[PDB]
């Protein structure tokens, strides 16, 4: 009745939704009520808002997996829900990239970050990131259609525009963000390897390797499946395995959303104290 | 000290255009919302245009909208498609609005330009009043709507125009006395019936008294009561 | 909502002005000058150009520093020292030509408001210190200094004595030597301030 | 000589203590034991003033019970419209190190002093439209910690040179200087009649001066630490002094001694601000523990807590009609409670 | 088998 | 030098000791009576209804 990998994907999606909604809601409420929108916290707040939106949209995918299809919603939802999900996911990716860029900047360019790095500038950059995410995730909204063709709704979408969207998603969601993150954290480590970073370069190195490894583990299966499915025709050994592991790949990429508040917002000791204080309210 | 000197007046052919300039000095003009008020050669004051601090909001009259546009330390009233009904002595009025402020407190000397429904109408029953000095006089004003807002403020403004002089604010918000106005002036009313009371009338107090509402734009003026000396 | 709309417009205008002014004020680097009486605070603040608080501001390599000399406040420091909790660093100036400053450094370094702010320690009058050592041994002010009577070791011992007052791992004491005839004070302040800015930005981002 | 003078001073102090003891027949707690309590005074934040950007060090109400002036170390003294949370004025300051502010009873003037040793008087009703410094009172050797308006011309300032001074805003000169405190005078409260006033110094003592004759009438002791806030009872016959010893105390003018101490074991932070209610039944005290506690001024028991500030509350004040409480804090927010 | 999974494509992809 | 300061302290102590003191019972009763008389006019110890509340 069900595949073991499918049940694993279902349980991972449920765990991700349940834990991530609570964590992202806590972080968002703390940073939007009990804390000030300082220059350092703006990126965390934007990223956690994107992760919260992705986690809130996750139960739609969970129900779709449970129902094995059979879309019960209208055409406008078959147009907006897949667009909102992808917007939230890639906004989280690009905000991770922007956090890496800012962390490299507050180290390699400390003077410029004192005069020309304000809260307004942080909001401007985050808004530009959101704009890029919307521009990248408008094609799914354009190309979503609610067909039926059977006893149930068959909302789907090799085609050259499908190839284009999956390839640009691969490139600007994995290769550019992953390379930027690796370069920024490598440069932070290399700069800390000079002098006066005795207290750092040990917690910083661990944080950098942890966050890059989490990004890699969480996001690689999704893009790998997305590219190989277009590359490899169905009805094969590792086309059946690929279709089987598609759902687990999405599950891991979504669990990235629940991971992120712990790696970014909960990393701060002051934020830890604020969350502990606000846990009894 | 504070001064609003303005020019741009003279004979204009019908259908023409003219830009009236109001030069302000002696006060922080950047933080004052500037009005324009005109008197026809025989009629009373009429609201023309209003420009807010920072040019955020601009309001125009029914007979002014579209034709005129209101825009350092200089106030401009770009005035186009002049008709024979636009002839008047346009005044420059400063007004800053904060809690407890005194809008319309200063009026420019005014420049003369000659061209050869839902409004809260304010009616002054006594067009003219003969009066002798040393007694107590009274000027009345009515309104189409109640001027008492839900926040407890009535928005009746009393102005005194001495013969051959610019209007001077006397009572703002129907109860409060402007700075420099002697205590002999008092104002009272409720909702629709407004009465300006003058005790121990003096020679300089002789003039024409104008009743203005500020509950909603346009800022309709009263017909004016000529408290002529007798 | 007759003229309360215009009151709200004025409120929004001056709120925007407050936001712009706060953004502009955030760019400056706040520094606090502390030390003994006639210990060299006036000398450094005058050699870099420009009885209440005496604020001094200048620009050095695109950084706007704000030096707040509070030597004229001959009152209880505990009642107003909390005003400077947001300073980037505490510039401490010590005259080596003269224990009186050690207690003050201990008080200001273990202050509950100054556990995160780094202290920049200046040991001025190095040449005067050498002349004093030549005139009389340095064990007068430090009887426990059972060591050589040489300026090279005496300066290091005094620096270690002053720096021993640091107990918080999150705050760093930058110690520098000056001869009151050098223009290197500004460069030292700039270097320490860049380091402190990097550390504070990293700590705020949670990466430190 | 010196020994004889010291012996005479000790004898006078002992006589004062004995006379205060003789006047002590019963405590306030015993007398107010029979009356019913107020219960739980649950106040909820009605407004939040999100204008400032630094620590708010003082906040004074207008006499009309609607306008409020707030002073922060961001360099601004913003005047607030509590009914609509509108910014009516924003006054830039010459020195950003301001630790007091006052609002004139007439509403025309605002004072602002601090670490610059200068009390600055601002004219809100300038004919030019903008707020201008009508006077910069100077002459205190130490930082000005408080200033209260007697009227549009007179003003009394409390400074860190252990002296309070009475000024004339027209001549800009010290009409009368009050001496006798041996530590920083960190607080000041003027009587309802504005003919007497009290000061709270850092010598753990409070002194009551007469504005006209310029002499100390009574000295009130009992605190174990520096007094940070003082406030008269609305009857003007008593005052409350909140110190850094985590205890407020109530002192009577006529009894010349303390009646009640408002101390709780769970509280260890010092009081930053004290204020009564319109009826004097509640003593709302701000604490460094980030919250303001409401005290039953007659039963010496807490009636509620004004928690909701993310940092230490630096100033408290109830309106003239007692309709609200404003509590500024170091979190750069002023909250109206009701 | 595989076509059924293809036609049940998740909204996230 | 300090003789003047000591004399000033002695004079101030004498002036503060020359005042008239009442019993603490009378002062406490007066405070209680003031609180009771003006209790109805205190909008803080009884939550004023939202109809008459200017901050509702």
């Amino acid at each position: 009745l069900f595949q073991p990998q499918d049940i694993a994907s279902m349980v991972i999606l449920g765990l991700t939704c349940l834990l991530g909604l609570l964590g992202n809601g806590l972080v968002l409420w703390v940073a939007g009520v009990k804390m000030k929108t300082t220059v350092n916290t703006v990126w965390f707040l934007h990223l956690t808002l994107a992760d919260f939106l992705c986690c809130l949209s996750l139960p739609f995918s969970l129900a779709h997996l449970i129902l094995q299809g059979h879309w019960p919603y209208g055409l406008f939802l078959c147009k907006l829900i897949p667009s909102i999900i992808i917007l939230n996911m890639f906004a989280s990716v690009f905000l991770l990239t922007a956090i890496s860029l800012d962390r490299c900047l507050i180290v390699h360019k400390p003077i410029w970050c004192q005069n020309h790095r304000n809260v307004r500038t942080a909001f401007a950059i985050c808004g530009c990131v959101w704009v890029v995410a919307f521009v990248m995730c408008v094609p799914v909204f354009v190309y979503r259609d609610l067909f039926i063709m059977d006893n149930r709704s068959i909302c789907r979408y090799v085609p050259t525009p499908l190839m284009a969207i999956t390839i640009t998603r691969l490139v600007v969601g994995f290769l550019v963000p992953f390379f930027i993150m690796v370069i920024c954290y490598s440069l932070i480590v290399f700069r800390m390897r000079k002098t006066n970073f005795t207290k750092s370069r040990n917690k910083t190195f661990r944080v950098a390797v942890a966050v890059v490894t989490v990004f890699f583990i969480c996001w690689t299966p999704y893009h790998l499946v997305g590219v190989l499915l277009l590359i490899t025709d169905p009805e094969s050994s590792l086309g059946e395995a690929v279709m089987s592991w598609d759902h687990m790949s999405i599950a891991l990429a979504s669990a990235n959303s629940c991971f992120n508040p712990f790696l970014y917002a909960l990393l701060g000791k002051d934020f830890r104290k604020k969350a502990r204080q606000s846990i009894k309210g | 000290d504070v001064q609003l000197v303005e020019s741009g007046g003279g004979l204009v052919q019908p259908g023409g255009s003219r830009k009236l300039s109001c030069s302000a000095s002696g006060f922080a003009f950047s933080s004052f919302g500037m009005h324009w008020v005109r008197q026809a050669p025989e009629k009373g004051l009429e609201w023309v245009a209003y420009i807010s601090s920072g040019s955020g909001t601009i309001y125009y009259a029914d007979t002014v909208k579209g034709r005129f546009t209101i825009s350092k330390n200089t106030l401009f009233l770009q005035m186009t498609s002049l008709r024979s009904e636009d002839t008047a002595m346009y005044y420059c009025v400063r007004s800053i609005y904060y809690y407890g402020s005194s809008p319309f407190d200063f009026w420019g000397q005014g420049t003369t330009l000659t061209v050869s429904g839902s409004d809260i109408v304010m009616t002054q029953a006594t067009s003219s009043v003969p009066v002798t000095p040393g007694e107590s006089v009274s000027i009345s004003c009515r309104s189409s709507k109640s001027l008492l807002h839900s926040n407890g403020n009535t928005y009746l403004y009393w102005f005194l125009q001495r013969p051959g002089q610019s209007p001077q604010l006397l009572i703002y918000r129907m109860s409060n006395l402007a700075s420099g106005v002697p205590d002999r002036f008092s104002g009272s009313g409720s909702g629709t019936a407004f009465t300006l009371t003058i005790s121990r009338l003096e020679a300089e107090d002789v003039g024409v008294y104008y009743c203005m509402q500020h509950l909603e734009y346009p800022l309709t003026f009263g017909a004016g009561t000529k408290l002529e000396l007798k | 909502s007759a003229e309360e709309r215009a009151a709200l417009e004025r409120s929004k205008a001056i709120e925007k002005n407050l936001k712009e002014d706060g953004i502009s004020a955030a760019k400056d680097v706040k520094l606090l000058l502390l030390g003994a009486d006639n210990s060299g605070k006036s000398t450094i603040v005058k050699q870099m150009k420009i009885t209440g608080i005496v604020e001094t501001h200048f620009t050095f390599k695109n950084l706007h520093f704000r030096l707040f000399d509070v030597g004229g406040q001959r009152s209880e420091r505990k009642k107003w020292i909390h005003c400077f909790e947001d300073v980037t660093a505490i510039i401490f100036c010590v005259d080596l030509s003269d224990h009186e400053s050690l207690m003050l450094f201990d008080s200001i370094c273990n202050n509950k408001f100054f556990i995160d702010t780094s202290i920049i320690l200046f040991l001025n009058k190095k040449d005067l210190f050498g002349e004093k050592i030549k005139k009389s041994p340095l064990t007068i002010c430090f009887p426990e200094y059972t060591g050589p009577n040489t300026y090279e070791d005496a300066a290091a011992y005094i620096q270690a004595q002053f720096e021993s007052k640091n107990r918080s791992p999150n705050k760093e004491i930058y110690c520098h030597m000056t001869c009151a005839t050098d223009t290197n004070n500004a460069q030292v302040i700039f270097d320490a301030v860049t380091d402190i800015i990097i550390a504070n930005n990293l700590r705020g981002c949670g990466l430190y | 000589e010196l020994d004889q003078l010291r012996q005479e001073a000790e004898q006078l102090k002992n006589q004062i203590r004995d006379a205060r003891k003789a006047c002590a027949d019963a405590t306030l707690s015993q007398i107010t034991n029979n009356i019913d309590p107020v219960g739980r005074i649950q106040m909820r934040t009605r407004r939040t003033l999100r204008g400032h950007l630094a620590k708010i060090y003082a906040m004074h109400w207008g006499t009309d019970s609607r306008l409020l002036v707030s002073a922060s170390q961001d360099g601004k003294l913003i005047i607030w419209d509590s009914y609509t949370t509108n910014k009516v004025h924003a006054i830039p300051l010459r020195s950003s190190w301001v630790m007091t502010c006052a609002y004139a009873p007439s509403g025309n003037y605002v004072a602002c002093g601090g670490l610059d040793n200068i009390c600055s008087i601002y004219n809100l009703k300038t004919r030019e439209g903008n707020v201008r410094v009508s006077r910069e009172l100077a002459g205190h050797t130490g930082y000005l910690s408080c200033c209260r308006f007697l009227d549009d011309n007179q003003i009394v300032t409390s400074s860190g040179d252990t002296t309070c001074a009475l000024w004339d805003i027209e001549t800009g000169q010290q009409t009368t200087t009050f001496t006798g405190h041996t530590g920083d005078v960190m607080s000041l409260s003027l009587a309802p009649d504005t003919r007497l006033f009290v000061s709270g110094a850092c010598d753990a003592s409070a002194k009551l001066w007469d504005v006209r004759e310029g002499m100390c009438r009574q000295t009130f002791t009992g605190h174990e630490s520096d007094i940070n806030a003082i406030c008269f009872f609305p009857n003007g016959n008593a005052f409350a002094t909140g110190s850094d010893d985590a205890t407020c105390r109530l002192f009577d003018l006529r009894a010349d001694q303390e009646l009640m101490t408002y101390s709780h074991d769970n509280i260890i932070c010092g009081i930053t601000s004290v204020s009564f209610s319109k009826s004097g039944r509640l003593l709302l005290a701000g604490y460094d523990d980030f919250n303001c506690n409401v005290w039953d001024a007659l039963k010496a028991d807490r009636a509620g807590v004004l928690a909701g500030h993310d940092n230490r509350v630096s100033c408290l004040g109830v309106t003239d009609d007692g309709m609200a409480v404003a509590t500024g804090s170091w979190d750069s927010f002023l909250k109206i409670w009701n | 088998r595989r076509r059924h999974f293809h036609h049940a494509l998740p909204p996230a992809r | 030098a300090s003789i003047a300061q000591a004399r000033k302290l002695v004079e101030q102590l004498k002036m503060e000791a020359n005042i008239d003191r009442i019993k603490v019972s009378k002062a406490a009763a007066d405070l209680m009576a003031y609180c009771e008389a003006h209790a109805k006019e205190d909008p803080l110890l009884t939550p004023v209804p939202a109809s008459e509340n200017p901050f509702r």
